[PDB]
DNA sequence: ACGTGATTTATGGCG
DNA sequence: GTCGCCATAAATCAC
């Protein structure tokens, strides 16, 4: 259910390195899905959850 | 910092009726939109938006198979 | 119980 | 000037 240490590290590295625009494109989501060993919907869910939880935690 | 950094749940009954109409017809007629809205105490926009969300949920259901 | 991944309401942009 | 799809926000659900 919960993503591996590496998958979360990959997603967070992307998010914070792209903090100016943390909205990966379709292909960038696919690249992140292949690297993390998750689905594109799971990448979309992760980014959606990360964007809201980051802005509230300010 | 950046420009990007800047809802009511439905009752089990409302969801039951909305689901019933979708299971009968995936698309909502103008007349049904007014009949559903009055009977469920939801706006005409709310019923339309629900049908659109439910079609989009059905999309992800068929794609989930393969 | 908690937290995180998933789902439910709601919006606007676009074709 | 109508509609519906898609990505997304924010709240909420739930394994």
């Amino acid at each position: 259910r919960n993503f591996s240490k590496q998958a979360s590290e990959i997603l967070n590295e992307y998010f914070y390195s792209h903090l100016s625009n943390p909205y990966p494109s379709e292909e960038a989501k696919e690249e992140l899905a292949r690297k993390c060993g998750i689905t594109v919907s799971q990448v979309s869910n992760w980014f959606g959850n990360k964007r809201i939880r980051y802005k509230k935690n300010i | 910092f950046y420009p990007w950094m800047a809802r009511q749940t439905y009752t089990r009954y409302q969801t039951l009726e909305l689901e019933k109409e979708f299971h009968t017809n995936h698309y909502l007629t103008r007349r049904r939109r007014i009949e559903m809205a009055h009977a469920l105490c939801l706006t005409e926009r709310q019923i339309k938006i629900w049908f659109q969300n439910r079609r989009m949920k059905l999309k992800k259901e068929i794609q989930a198979i393969k």
